[PDB]
RNA sequence: CGCGACCUCAGAUCAGACGUGGCGACCCGCUGAAUUUAAGCAUAUUAGUCAGCGGAGGAAAAGAAACUAACCAGGAUUCCCUCAGUAACGGCGAGUGAACAGGGAAGAGCCCAGCGCCGAAUCCCCGCCCCGCGGCGGGGCGCGGGAAAUGUGGCGUACGGAAGACCCACUCCCCGGCGCGGGGGCCCAAGUCCUUCUGAUCGAGGCCCAGCCCGUGGACGGUGUGAGGCCGGUAGCGGCCCCCGGCGCGCCGGGCCCGGGUCUUCCCGGAGUCGGGUUGCUUGGGAAUGCAGCCCAAAGCGGGUGGUAAACUCCAUCUAAGGCUAAAUACCGGCACGAGACCGAUAGUCAACAAGUACCGUAAGGGAAAGUUGAAAAGAACUUUGAAGAGAGAGUUCAAGAGGGCGUGAAACCGUUAAGAGGUAAACGGGUGGGGUCCGCGCAGUCCGCCCGGAGGAUUCAACCCGGCGGCGCGGUCCGGCCGUGCCGGCGGGGCGGAUCCCCGCUCUCGGCGGGGGACCGCCCCCCGGCCGGCGACCGGCCGCCGCCGGGCGC
RNA sequence: GAAACACGGACCAAGGAGUCUAACACGUGCGCGAGUCGGGGGCUACGAAAGCCGCCGUGGCGCAAUGAAGGUGAAGGCCGGCCGGCCGAGGUGGGAUCCCGAGGCCUUCCAGUCCGCCGAGGGCGCACCACCGGCCCGUCUCGCCCGCCG
RNA sequence: GCCGGGCGUGGAAUGCGAGUGCCUAGUGGGCCACUUUUGGUAAGCAGAACUGGCGCUGCGGGAUGAACCGAACGCCGGGU
RNA sequence: CCCAUACCCGGCCGUCGCUGGCAGUCGGCAGAGCGAGAAAGAGAGGGACGCUACGCCGCGACGAGUAGGAGGGCCGCUGCGGUGAGCCUUGAAGCCUAGGGCGCGGGCCCGGGUGGAGCCGCCGCAGGUGCAGAUCUUGGUGGUAGUAGCAAAUAUUCAAACGAGAACUUUGAAGGCCGAAGUGGAGAAGGGUUCCAUGUGAACAGCAGUUGAACAUGGGUCAGUCGGUCCUGA
RNA sequence: CGACUCUUAGCGGUGGAUCACUCGGCUCGUGCGUCGAUGAAGAACGCAGCUAGCUGCGAGAAUUAAUGUGAAUUGCAGGUUGAUCAUCGACACUUCGAACGCACUUGCGGCCCCGGGUUCCUCCCGGGGCUACGCCUGUCUGAGCGUCGCU
């Protein structure tokens, strides 16, 4: 249960804030879990997904064990395009089928200066939860 | 059109009353706002009593009530004169003063003078500056036992 | 409904003649809403009959002695296993119905401890029954912040709080109650009596001062004492076949005489 | 004439300032109706309300008695409960209608003029110096200018005040600079684990011994149906980083000499205002509650009030005609949030949408209709007929029986197919008959006990033995606990309750007062003792009887 | 008085009309009961709930009426010498129910008890009704007396 | 007017359980007929009295029909 | 001799009455009864069913109804507190139905079809809760009806071109009309891009259209001297 | 048997009810409680590569700077020493409007200062700053057979 009186639990208010979130908030909502091999390497649960990140689809018609990098993050549609996840159109051209990031596990990250400082912070505050509780 | 038997009722609903209906749905919110403001005030004056200054003992007028005793607005000037308290100092130590009251009797006068003696004795006065304890101030040890008093100070029991 | 609903227009009847139905109509214009019928509960738009007002009498007051009466009847029914079963509480393995546990449970501070306790008290099956009743509501309540509904579980009554509320508030169904501030809306949910309760020993020993025995008024209420019974021996089965009555009875005429 | 004061009064694109307009839910000042009710209507009522006009604020207004009262007296304003539908008003009809006391919320008090004292001791502005300089302020220096004696400042205001004398008592606050919780950002638990459904799973089943894992987190939302563990979040007296003021401490430059008591001697108040007459409005205010115009027009042991006009006479009570002042209170506008037994696209705002939009009117103004493909456009390539719209194939999708105003797709109405019928318009009720439509899954018709008969098959009956469990006992009254909405006993113990009767404190060693014992009574609790009863609203062990189950035998 | 030469109605869908507030009356249910009631105010996610507060019952209604008002304000009898003792809260009729009991209730015959049952008649009489007295306040008539600070 | 006592073949027939108090809707346009009856030439006219109808009510009969005659009604079988 | 819903007999439903009966299911701790015209004692010295008592059962009598009153609804709608270890992508709501049934009825339950995501039972609570009408409101659709109608101002014809397509466009010829107070050529007011070119033929131009003032793309208004600007008028 | 008409059912149309959805309302509550001559509210006109409305913005015109954020925006094109969003404290903010030089045609001025134009020599052109009403304190210039004073 939530007790913060300034945090709403209204269905219509949460859906309105979700479908009208600005871009820098779209980024956060479009986060994906990391693979098990990465989850104990950085001690980080999930992470916002960038443009060039290796990816496995876990749910849906395109699920499987194939690795594929992201090609674009279509934040306006709350969806990402993965390189080999595509379907045939009528006239013989292929189109990237969109996958929701929550239904995607990250198998390799696109590290850079700004990305690393995020991973360490998500790991720094994670330890506080285990050093304050224990 | 009156039916068989009843009262002759005169409901005062001939004006535009519906435009001036005051509903009380804020009542629980008002009780909360009042209490929060009451506690915020008690913390601001922390060692001083929460109720405020002492009020005097007072009879009620209007023969229906003269057998009872209330808490007046403030002590009269002659009650302060006999108690040996300057009228411009009594507010600074928490003694309500109003110059309008007269004293026709002596027992009402003597009952309040006796009341100020009991309060001036129970009063823990802090030094103006902790470095230099002045004359009328309390001894150093009882300042450690000085805590806020709740409820009306020296309540008036009839 | 808003005070202005259906009246913000400026309408007026066309009067008799003109072969229309004598209802106020919208004034002129070159729009669809032109001579359409504005006021009145039967028109599209316009008022609804008797606009609901905010000064309807929403709240009710109950006599204080009647409130205290109901809490006594609620608690007294929590001690009868037939009434708690009939409330649907799966309590067929509880060791003793007026369940009392030592005051050590108020020191609990982790849900892992509380769930383990309910397993030992054989009261977990009631919570396990609450999980099975977690479904979504039927009707417009879903679009009004009343999406998921479930069953009431056991009620835990504690005397003083040292963390027991934090240790139990995450378990679905559980409702925590401070023995001093008892609530009839939570001791008899739905108005039906017989909710399964779990007491702490410090809370159980405080009931003889919140309501008192019949020979000793309550110590924590100003002037209160338990209500008096209207009849002592309610077991009218044991009454009827008692000798004192059987001697004073005519013979049972049980021969059917049909036409 | 000249020159110079001063007083009046002008002009400046003079130097520096300030006002205007908007919003208007709440607030203040005016103005101010008529529908309506009275079963007509004119007074009344509607109503000091709508409309109209002006002015504000975050609140406003009110406010420190020219008060209420008649008490043993209360003591600014505002708000709530009550007073009270009361006193009163009223074609005394309809109707209208307060206040004081009492209980609460809050609580805070003050300043002038005058009267007098002080050598105008006062203020604004320019120039210079220092300090800060997005609230232009502080200090200093100016024979620098002006305001002001037609009155600035300090003291001081009805609670009295001043001065002198005499005792008494501390001499420490306030301005101008510097150093030592609230808003924003970023994060923090745990299953996408096994099988199986599906177009898609968030479904279903499982995860033993930890009946997966977290839980101070099982709010909510997202995600291809229904998610505590996929994501955002949620929980936490969780973390981190910025910003804002707070809170004291210390330094410097400052203003800063101040009080109390007794005694003597002096001083002290607001005018075309009060009040009176009259007129009109207003009020519950009635021989006039309030307000205003006109006329009259004061007093100083006076004046006002003391709810019936007047005279006389006692009391009581305040001190008008100058000013300021937080809090409790109001808030259909605004900014920002939370919630709901509300509505769910003819509803809810007029407006879920390019809505005060389209459109109408010269204008004031009036003012709509209009939500939904799918999980994802994968939005139908290509072939073919046609000038094309439109079709036939093919294809996409779980689905086109979802094909761009596309979810579901009702009725009226219409087309077609099938069946039936048809000169008293049709339709209807009751009664049958005929034909269809489907169904009965009817199409060889019931099982259930017990008994008899012959064929078979078990590990098989009764009776005893051991073990366990249960029921009941008037065990004539077994023993022990336990409890009492029973009672008695007390060299008992305590906690209270009581409108039952020595000490300390206080105001005039003895009397009075307040407090604290102590005594008594009542009640409850406890230590017992004794009974009475129950344990069928509530118990254990023995003993006996009985039943059941298990295992042996019995064969 | 409608099949009417009375009026409304072509057809279908959706909308569409005794509501809420206040007051009052009576009935009913519940709690308490000569009391009752916190509604206002305080105190300690759901919860704007609930709980508590009588030295928060102010106050409301009830417990006393009557008169315009000043006001007044709700049983008596007997004994003894206006005083002292005692009895002291009406009666009549009808009354559901209870009470007494003249009697009377089988196996072979009488005597023969306890319980239970029945009953002529006789009682205490609820509520309520009818009536007669009584008491309080207003008012009228007729009188006799008392009391003390003025 | 009070007490007390005594009298029961319950003092005509027939029928039937009575008494009593609250709260209360609708109605307050009526019409018709036998008999009696007023005004009027008269009226399917106007106005009364008594009872019963219609209104509020179908059913059998009067061919037809608010009121006439018979008879009043749950759903059915038989009889009359 | 015929027949009414009247009367008689019988069945069933309901209401009312008896303020009827039933706790006695009293079992090897057993004894199977209170139908009996007659104030009162079967008095001591291994065995069907049943009894949601708000239930079950037995007798009688009775049943019209507007305005109106009351009761009972396991009648119906929407939301809320409880409850059903309820239902549901192995198909909810909704809608359709010559299917099977229940109830006096309000209504309801199954089967089949369609549909694609939610829903219902029971105990209480709450109400913006049930439509045939209101010259009702909004929306939709009929019959009328392929009907009235497309009739004011004399008038058209031939050939060709373009084109899928020509009574209507374009060109040529012919015949006509306006007849200088024009059916001509230019302006003011008003309109506001209608002007011009190219393209299209969905809609619109009440037949048609290859055309258009429609639609879609683009283009277009040039001032010392023409007006405004200046002046005063009512 | 036909045609036509009627009834029922299947299917298809017409139509958009029902049901299920809901980034909207309505109601209650809480906190705050802030416009303008430093040009408000409102209005007009402009601003995008392709843009009509809505939205945003003002010739710096679907925005600049700054800070936070840390790789997009997206209908189609084009192009980490910080893309994009958010915040928002610097800067900017056309014409009307209390609306302010006078008028409301955008029409006529006046003053001062710069630059072309001169070579300050008048013009002409451009640019910049001023030019409203009321009122306050002060300043300057004044008026008066107002009251006076001195020559």
């Amino acid at each position: 249960m939530k007790f913060n009186p300034f945090v709403t639990s209204d269905r219509s208010k949460n859906r309105k804030r979700h479908f009208n979130a600005p871009s820098h908030i779209r980024r956060k909502i479009m986060s994906s879990p990391l693979s098990k091999e990465l989850r104990q390497k950085y001690n980080v649960r999930s992470m916002p997904i960038r443009k060039d990140d290796e990816v496995q689809v876990v749910r849906g018609h395109y699920k499987g064990q194939q690795i594929g990098k992201v090609v674009q993050v279509y934040r306006k549609k709350y969806v990402i395009y993965i390189e080999r996840v595509q379907r045939e159109k009528a006239n013989g051209t292929t189109v990237h089928v969109g996958i929701h990031p929550s239904k995607v596990v990250i198998t390799r990250l696109k590290l850079d200066k700004d990305r690393k400082k995020i991973l360490e912070r998500k790991a720094k505050s994670r330890q506080v939860g285990k050093e304050k509780g224990k | 059109a009156p039916s068989r038997n009843g009262m002759i009722l005169k409901p005062h609903f001939h004006k535009d009353w519906q435009r001036r209906v005051a509903t009380w749905f804020n009542q629980p919110a008002r009780k909360i706002r009042r209490r929060k403001a009451r506690q915020a005030r008690a913390r601001r004056i922390a060692p001083r009593p929460a109720a405020g200054p002492i009020r005097p003992i007072v009879r009620c007028p209007t023969v229906r009530y003269h057998t009872k005793v209330r808490a007046g607005r403030g002590f009269s000037l002659e009650e302060l004169r006999v108690a040996g308290i300057h009228k411009k100092v009594a507010r600074t130590i928490g003694i309500s003063v109003d110059p309008r009251r007269r004293n026709k009797s002596t027992e009402s006068l003597q009952a309040n003078v006796q009341r100020l003696k009991e309060y001036r004795s129970k009063l823990v006065l802090f030094p103006r500056k902790p470095s230099a304890p002045k004359k009328g101030d309390s001894s150093a040890e009882e300042l450690k036992l000085a805590t806020q008093l709740t409820g009306p100070v020296m309540p008036i029991r009839n | 409904v808003s005070e202005l609903a259906g009246h913000q227009t400026s309408a007026e009847s066309w009067g008799t003649g003109r072969a229309v139905a004598r209802i106020p109509r919208v004034r002129g214009g070159g729009t669809h809403r032109s001579g359409q019928g504005a006021f009145g509960n039967m028109c599209r738009g316009g008022r609804m009959f008797a606009p609901t007002k905010t000064w309807r009498r929403w709240h009710r007051r109950v006599n204080t002695t009647q409130k205290r009466y109901a809490i006594c009847s609620a608690l007294a029914a929590s001690a009868l296993p037939a009434l708690v079963m009939s409330k649907g509480h799966r309590i067929e393995e509880v060791p003793e119905l007026p369940l009392v546990v030592e005051d050590k449970v108020e020191g609990y501070k982790k849900t892992k401890e509380a769930v383990l306790l309910l397993k030992k008290l054989k009261a977990w099956n009631d919570i396990k029954k609450v999980y099975a009743s977690q479904r979504m509501r039927a009707g417009k309540g879903k679009m009004r912040n009343r999406r998921r509904i479930q069953r009431r579980g056991p009620c835990v009554i504690y005397n003083e709080d040292n963390g027991i509320v934090k240790a139990f508030r995450n378990i679905p169904g559980i409702t925590l109650l401070n023995v001093t501030k008892l609530n009839i809306l939570k001791l008899a949910p739905g108005g039906h009596v017989g909710r399964f309760c779990i007491w702490t020993e410090s809370a159980f020993r405080k009931l003889d001062d919140l309501y008192g025995t019949w020979r000793k008024a309550a110590s924590l209420k100003s002037n209160y004492n338990l209500p008096m019974h209207k009849m002592l021996n309610t077991d009218l089965s044991r009454i009827l076949k008692s000798p004192e009555i059987q001697r004073a009875l005519r013979a049972p005429r049980k021969k059917i005489h049909r036409r």
